[PDB]
């Protein structure tokens, strides 16, 4: 992949290894943060869309006696 | 324990993420990056509707429920005993379901297959999505959301549809009912159909598609074909669902009466409605 | 202790940093999101 | 008959759900057993018969008789042994049982992984009136009734480089579909690409499954006017297997 | 993106195909034509039809239920053309009214619905018939007629069966688009919630099945149409890589997976219970439990 | 000797190496940031 | 106990040290839950409660 | 009696004991819930109601 | 005989160890039944 | 073939020794973690 | 009746063992079931009356 | 009646035991929760009332 | 009386003694229940009264 | 008259068991329903 | 009237004897059951009245 | 004719065997009925 | 005939053993009906 | 065809001797289990 | 001329005993209709 | 009249037996139900009026 | 009056005569049964009235 | 459609025949059941 | 459109109308015996 | 000639309709 290269053991740096290291743990935290955006994006996103609603959609009776 | 012919397609490669870290097989399930997440959420969700149960009380599994938070709670992330064990469900629902979509298309793309079971599974997601994520959120609240069990959330779908009168008179719901209604009725003219020309009439040889053909063209006059079937019965199903969550969508957040007072419109037009006869007079 | 290097014989180091930083980042959240529960911790 | 208890509060709505378990119990036992007739007995990596086989038994043989009288029996040795595959060109990547094979030379070549085909019965598929189901456009008088004509579009592979021109089409008698598009290389071969992997634009017809230098191992018909079961099972696996083993 | 297979790239049509002569007396049929709109999702080719006489009786007593439908709504109309297409949805022919049981209602109080019930019955089984006479001349199995058989069984229940067990037609159903909606959401309420009936349950678990089973199908097939999946017959006499990637698609997943010919078994019993199972739960409703929220409760799954 | 992953067992004490000097990096910040939470709203 | 590596024999360490990785965290994370679902062994509103922050 | 080793001559041991550990923890687990249910043998409402937990 | 692929001797070693495991197991549960009878008899 | 992994018995001895070692002391912080809550906010 | 080792040439042992340890455990869960739905022989609901712990 | 060991020459035994033995446990379920609904012959209940165990 | 073998040349005896065995089986059902449904028949409700057992 | 394939003499011996089995069942349920009109008639 | 064997030529008999088989037994149940409700010809309630069965 | 693959003969016989046992059905039947007819006559 | 393959000695001998297995699950089921008989009688 | 899982009659008198053990060893656990129970809480 | 497969001499046999077994049904039918008025007339 | 039996020749006598099998037997149930529906030709409430069983 | 006859050189007999079968039988129950409705016409109903039958 | 169109019309026919004589039922005036009901002393 | 020859035809129209008289001729002669029993006219 | 025959006997059936309604004025008339 583009973000998940392999690295060079036999030839290369501590410091290298150490940035590559960093680098595979940032694309491994970018992949946990498509799902967290796109269920943040739906939670903030439906509710920031309801907001534009006719006022009545925020006071629908419970569905739960 | 693998297939006859199995050995051939298991081959490495295929992987979205951890590349040959989980490619492997557990039996004849296929383990992944999104197998090993689908273990996780699964077996946490169920662990946390029998934790539910066991705060609940009772242990018949027809009785167990997990309900949301409170209509009053709003957005707010709810306290665990207090509906926040629905929220916590939800999100091990949904990473179960999505990361079950992201498995079947490393499997899609281990065996060298279109995408469209991933894809079609979406919609059945995406449904799901409307109905404890997008509908509540428009309406203010995880409360509006259906509860997670057996027969308590046909009381949810019951007093959610009884909110606008009879729910029947939702246009998209007609739509989606119609969809699902042709929907099976095509699956049973296909299985029926197939398994006509694979297993004739005693001494008669394996039926040719040519058979399947002039089969429905006398019956009905028309045919979609082997390769039309699929296509529509992939289509019917995935709209069928589609205009359900359209009908859920606008109940509650762009429509807000009854639903038979909706009709009237059509009735209301001036150029008939004052005529008297008839239903309306 | 000082032998638990030989774990990178067993998974292959260049995938397991994708997976931990896919966990270290979901658990940050988790446990943010955690906080909110309770209005005394809930920061925003 | 509301209110009436055989015993204690079974009714006869409770004998109805009782029994429909007890019917829902075979059909899917007849079910599953209907689905155990092809791939079976299980095997294990090495290529020997499993011991573990499942809780449902292998159903009776079946036979489906065709139009030239072949009689296929299923499930059977003799079928399963028609369309098993011999001198794979697979190695186990461990010892360990559940882990992949990994192919030892050219997958694409060797048909193995997403570039496998079966050994299908080497003839050509047959319609009811017994003429070949699919059939060149030039052998048949048809017309491209809508959508794009593909005939002397240039073919653009998925390195983006032009490999030949379509020269043909091989349509489905019976369906009145398209099936392949017969492609006239460079070096004046003729190779067979199926139209579900093929995308024909206003000016071109791209094949994004396999590169240039693909175009010409792809697998030939023996005859020029007839396709084989085989052939379009050893065709359609290379052109698929190229999604994973064309450049990388 | 690639190629979805969901249309067809290019429309090849030459003569219009006539059919198979088995045992059909092909003079029956009608010409055929090709109507290319249709062939962009699946055939281009409309006809030939077979008439024999199972569907020309068939269509002359469904015409003649169709009309007396809606010869009835031009009476409620008061014979204005433009009052019937104002309440066209709200026209209902309702069944006679209980106090006349099984009997012969007046012409004005359900017995045009008895007359109009009486043309549905003859027009679905000559129906039926045909569906068995058109499989049975081209030697092919009578699945097809055992599974409409199936949605025959709910239809009867609904307007024939149930009535005679109940003592009378006026618990059949209306003829009329809001009306027949009317009288669905009436036999939940006056039945206790049938969501609790557990052949209802069982008949929405077989719909849904339904539905996500041709779509695991539908899109199964579409995804290994590169190597002929569709051609589904070929594949049950010699299996080939479609059938095999298929099969491994679903092992993989699910951990157990179908054959081509035998997941059509699944499709023809998962459609065929959403009506067995509707059509007991319908009898069974009023006959043996007329409240099934109570009668959950009795037996669990219902809290007290 | 093992090497599932056909790393040496002089790479994998390296990049071992390399990755515990990282993780007592993290986890410092990280009991740095707590003490930050735990002076300014303890949770005991 | 002093034949226990004999383990390794039969089961590949690889999957069992994923299979083994997903349940520790599965349970410790059940066990962290189930202490916050009850409030009495709920350390955030304990501490909420000890202090005062908003107790509600 | 001392001849149940054969138990292997039949089982795979791998198969027993993915078997095994899931029926364990499933069984553990079920077990522990349902004295959780019960307050009488729910040992944390034990504890608060010992130790005035609230 | 030998379904598995096992020999004699080396059932024999995988029930030695399974045992051994077993045994652990059982006596760490019997302790914990006595520990919770002490604490809070079921009986 | 009790030799299902591929290993031999010295490199299960030496996986052992290493898996030991990382669950000794997992175990010992369980039991560290345990005794503080235990004085904190007893559950007996 | 010395005669029932036969069983064993018809049946595979495998199956069998499986299909009766399934069997034996579903079948003790049910009567355990059945046990504790009875408010009589509940043990647990029995134990808290005798030793009076919650009653709750 | 010497003559009934010939149903194994038509009925394949591995199929007839599975099935008898499905059938006796079906059985004898059903006729034990038939006496458990009865209350005159629920053997707890009856050992209720013996013994006074309140229940 | 003397040809009523020549039955099993038109029908398989696997066939006749599976459908034969559900019939009697299921009709045995059906017996044994409609004697239950009636108070008068039902033996264990005639036991009841005769040896006056509880039947709370 | 050979639908199933037997050879005139199976079925001799396939009627035979099947009527003894069936004289079987019969007593049985003659003895059966004496039982119960002496225990309570229906008539 | 001697010529009905000829039925058989035309009509299989397997295909017969099961059409006649089910329509024999729905059509005995159908008269059992009609018989069973009207109160008059029901066996069992007549035998109640006559033997003072309870049928509570 | 012969639609079925019967002979003359083997039709014949078949009839035959179907009369005998027609013919039993009838005569229990009837005697089923004279039963009726004594204990609770419907005429 | 033979459709399972069994000799007919095989027979004899699978048979023999159906019947005492037969033999001895009927014997605990009468023990087991005389005792609730006496301990709580049906009749 | 009456060897249908293929073992001997040596092999399945061998089976079925291990196996009545523990048939044996299961029932006197249930005796022991009953007898048990029948003292505490007698259901007869 | 045969539509259906029918030799002339087969359709005299076919139609000969039909009418016989239409003759015999008929006999029985105004017999029973014989009956029921006398019996109980509806005119 | 004497050439009716060209009937044969037109239509299939396996679909005609069928059809008219079904026929006479929906027939004769019809007019059955029908006289049981009125009491006066009920004849199982005539026997109950003329030897007098139930009237109720 | 008397060129009818070419009418069954068009039309295929059998569907003719299947035809006539299914009108005629629908006409003839459709006539009776509005004669049943009819009180006047109803010959059950005369009958009892004449007879004295049950009058219920 | 030399054997079709006969058909067609002739149901046509039938429709129209069998509901106007049917509505003439209905209307009490046009009964010529209920006019020999009174004449005779039905 | 049949397929049957002038000849064949011929015998087909006389039995029809063959039993087409008699089915009118039962039809008369049950109109009379209603006449006389219960006229409607 | 088809249409011989058909207007031939689609003319007798008017011609007897015809009278049919004249006969139901004889009986009983509304105009
Ligand atoms: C397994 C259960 C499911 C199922 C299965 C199923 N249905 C089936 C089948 C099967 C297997 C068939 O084989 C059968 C069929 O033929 O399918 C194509 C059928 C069928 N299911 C149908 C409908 C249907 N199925 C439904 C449901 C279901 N079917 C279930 C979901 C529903 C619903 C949900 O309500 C409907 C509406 C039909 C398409 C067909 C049966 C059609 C039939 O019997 O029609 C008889 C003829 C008529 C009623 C004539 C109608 C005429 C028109 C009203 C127009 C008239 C006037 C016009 C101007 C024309 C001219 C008239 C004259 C002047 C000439
Ligand atoms: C007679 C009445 C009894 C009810 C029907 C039971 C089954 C009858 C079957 C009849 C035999 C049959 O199956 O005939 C069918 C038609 O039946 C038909 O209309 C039947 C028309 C009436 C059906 C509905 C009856 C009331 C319900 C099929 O005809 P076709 O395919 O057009 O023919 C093609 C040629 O071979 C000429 O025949
Ligand atoms: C509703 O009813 C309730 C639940 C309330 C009550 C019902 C309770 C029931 C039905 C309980 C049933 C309980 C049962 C059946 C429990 C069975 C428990 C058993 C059999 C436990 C066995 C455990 C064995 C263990 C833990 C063995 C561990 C072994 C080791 C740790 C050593 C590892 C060595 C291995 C795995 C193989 C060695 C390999 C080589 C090469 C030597
Ligand atoms: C609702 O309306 C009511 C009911 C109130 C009033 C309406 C009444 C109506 C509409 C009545 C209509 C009645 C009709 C049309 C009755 C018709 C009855 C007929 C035609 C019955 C015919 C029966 C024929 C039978 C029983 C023939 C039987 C033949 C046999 C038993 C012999 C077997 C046949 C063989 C062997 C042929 C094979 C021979 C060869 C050589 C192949």
């Amino acid at each position: 992949s583009m973000f998940d290269k392999p690295f060079d053991y036999e030839n290369g740096s501590k410091f290298a290894m150490g940035i590559w290291i960093g680098r595979q743990m940032a694309y491994g935290a970018f992949l946990g943060s498509i799902p967290f955006l796109f269920g943040l994006g739906l939670v903030l996103g439906s509710y920031g869309l309801g907001l534009m609603l006719p006022e009545r959609a925020h006071q629908a009776p419970s569905p739960y006696t | 324990a693998l297939l006859s012919f199995e050995r051939k397609y298991r081959v490495p490669g295929g992987t979205l993420i951890g590349g040959s870290l989980f490619d492997f097989w557990v039996g004849p399930f296929y383990v992944g990056f999104f197998g090993v997440t689908t273990i996780f959420f699964a077996t946490l969700g169920f662990l946390l509707i029998l934790w539910g149960a066991a705060m609940q009380g009772t242990w018949n599994p027809q009785l167990i429920s997990i309900f949301p938070p409170p209509v009053e709670n709003g957005l707010n992330v709810a306290a665990l005993d207090k509906g926040g064990l629905w929220q916590v469900i939800t999100v091990c629902a949904t990473g179960a379901f999505c990361s079950w979509a992201l498995r079947e298309v490393e499997i899609c793309r281990k065996l060298g297959i279109g995408f469209h079971i991933p894809v079609a599974f979406s919609m059945a997601i995406f449904a799901y999505l409307v109905l404890v994520v997008i509908r509540p959120m428009m309406m203010g609240s995880w409360g509006y959301a259906f509860p997670y069990g057996i027969w308590t959330h046909l009381d949810w779908v019951s007093n959610t549809g009884y909110t606008y009168g009879n729910f029947h008179y939702n246009p998209f719901h007609m739509l989606g009912i119609s969809l699902f209604f042709t929907t099976a009725w095509a699956l049973a003219m296909h299985g029926a159909l197939v398994l006509s020309a694979a297993n004739p009439v005693k001494g008669k040889t394996m039926r040719t598609p040519d058979h399947e053909d002039t089969y429905f063209r006398d019956l009905m006059g028309y045919s979609v074909g082997t390769l039309g079937i699929h296509r529509l019965g992939l289509l019917l199903a995935l709209n069928a669902v589609f205009w359900s969550a359209m009908c859920m969508l606008v109940s509650g957040t762009i429509y807000f009466d009854l639903w038979s007072d909706w009709w009237y419109w059509w009735v209301n037009m001036p150029f008939w409605v004052d005529m008297a006869g008839g239903i309306n007079g | 202790m000082s032998k638990f290097y030989k774990i990178w014989l067993v998974f292959d180091p260049r995938r397991v940093f994708v997976a931990q930083g896919v966990f270290l980042f979901l658990l940050a959240v988790l446990i943010h999101l955690i906080l909110l529960s309770t209005p005394a911790f809930n920061w925003l | 008959m509301v209110g009436v208890n055989f015993f204690g509060d079974f009714d006869l709505a409770s004998l109805a759900i009782w029994s429909f378990w007890a019917f829902l119990a075979y059909l899917i036992y007849y079910l599953q057993t209907e689905n155990m007739r092809e791939g079976y007995p299980l095997e294990n990596d090495d290529g020997l018969p499993s011991a573990n086989q499942g809780p449902f038994p292998v159903p009776s043989p079946k036979t489906f008789e065709l139009a030239d009288g072949r009689k296929i029996v299923v499930p059977s040795v003799e079928n399963e042994e028609a369309h098993r595959r011999t001198d794979l060109a697979l190695e186990r990547t461990s010892v360990n049982e559940g882990y992949p094979f990994r192919p030892t030379g050219n997958p694409m070549l060797d048909g193995v992984g997403p570039a496998s085909w079966v050994p299908r019965r080497d003839e050509p598929e047959v319609d009811a009136h017994g003429h070949n189901k699919i059939q060149p456009m030039r052998k048949t008088e048809m017309t491209v009734s809508a959508g794009r004509d593909p005939r002397g579009m240039p073919v653009q592979a998925g390195d983006t480089e032009v490999v030949g021109k379509i020269v043909d089409m091989w349509v489905d008698i019976p369906e009145q579909l398209v099936r392949y598009l017969e492609v006239e290389l460079n070096s004046g071969k003729k190779k067979l690409l199926p139209m579900t992997m093929l995308k024909i634009w206003s000016d071109r017809v791209r094949v994004n499954a396999i590169t240039s230098d693909l175009f010409d191992t792809i697998p030939d018909i023996k005859s020029p006017d007839v396709v084989t079961k085989l052939e379009e099972d050893k065709i359609s696996a290379y052109v698929a297997g190229g999604y994973m083993y064309a450049k990388g | 993106a690639e190629y979805q297979n969901f249309f067809n790239q290019v429309q090849v049509a030459g003569a219009p195909e006539m059919g198979l002569k088995e045992d059909v007396d092909t003079y029956e049929r009608t010409p055929a034509g090709m109507l290319s709109i249709l062939g962009w999702m699946g055939n281009a080719q409309i006809g030939p039809i077979y008439l024999g006489i199972a569907g020309t009786v068939s269509l002359v007593f469904g015409a003649a239920w169709f009309f007396t439908i809606g010869v009835w709504y031009w009476y409620q109309a008061g014979f204005d053309p433009f009052i019937f297409m104002r309440d066209l949805f709200f026209f209902s022919l309702e069944p006679p009214p209980a106090e006349y049981g099984l009997a012969l209602a007046p012409l004005k109080q359900g017995g045009v619905w008895q007359i109009a019930s009486l043309f549905m019955a003859i027009s679905v089984i000559a129906w039926w018939v045909r569906v068995y006479t058109r499989a049975d001349q081209l030697g092919m199995g009578k699945h097809m007629a055992w599974a409409f058989l199936s949605a025959i069984w709910l239809w009867s229940v609904l307007g024939f069966w149930r009535p005679i067990l109940m003592g009378s037609w006026s618990v059949g159903v209306p003829y009329g688009i809001f009306s027949h909606l009317d009288w669905t959401n009436q036999f939940s309420l006056d039945h206790g919630n049938l969501f609790y009936n557990p052949f209802h349950g069982l008949s929405i678990a077989a719909l849904y099945g339904s539905a996500l089973l041709f779509a695991m199908h539908g899109a199964t097939i579409l995804a290994v149409t590169r190597f002929g999946g569709e051609r589904e017959l070929e594949q049950i006499a010699d299996r080939g890589t479609a059938s095999e990637r298929a099969a491994l698609f679903w092992r993989w997943t699910m951990g157990f997976n179908a054959t081509m010919e035998g997941i059509h078994r699944w499709a023809i019993w998962m459609a065929v219970m959403v009506t067995l199972t509707g059509g007991i739960g319908i009898l069974l409703s009023g006959t043996v439990v007329d409240n099934w929220y109570v009668w959950a409760q009795v037996h669990g799954y219902a809290p007290v | 000797d093992l090497s599932f992953t056909g790393l040496t067992d002089e790479q994998a004490q390296e990049l071992h190496a390399v990755y515990m000097s990282g993780l007592s990096a993290f986890i410092a910040v990280a009991v740095l940031a707590h003490l930050a939470v735990m002076i300014w709203r303890p949770w005991f």
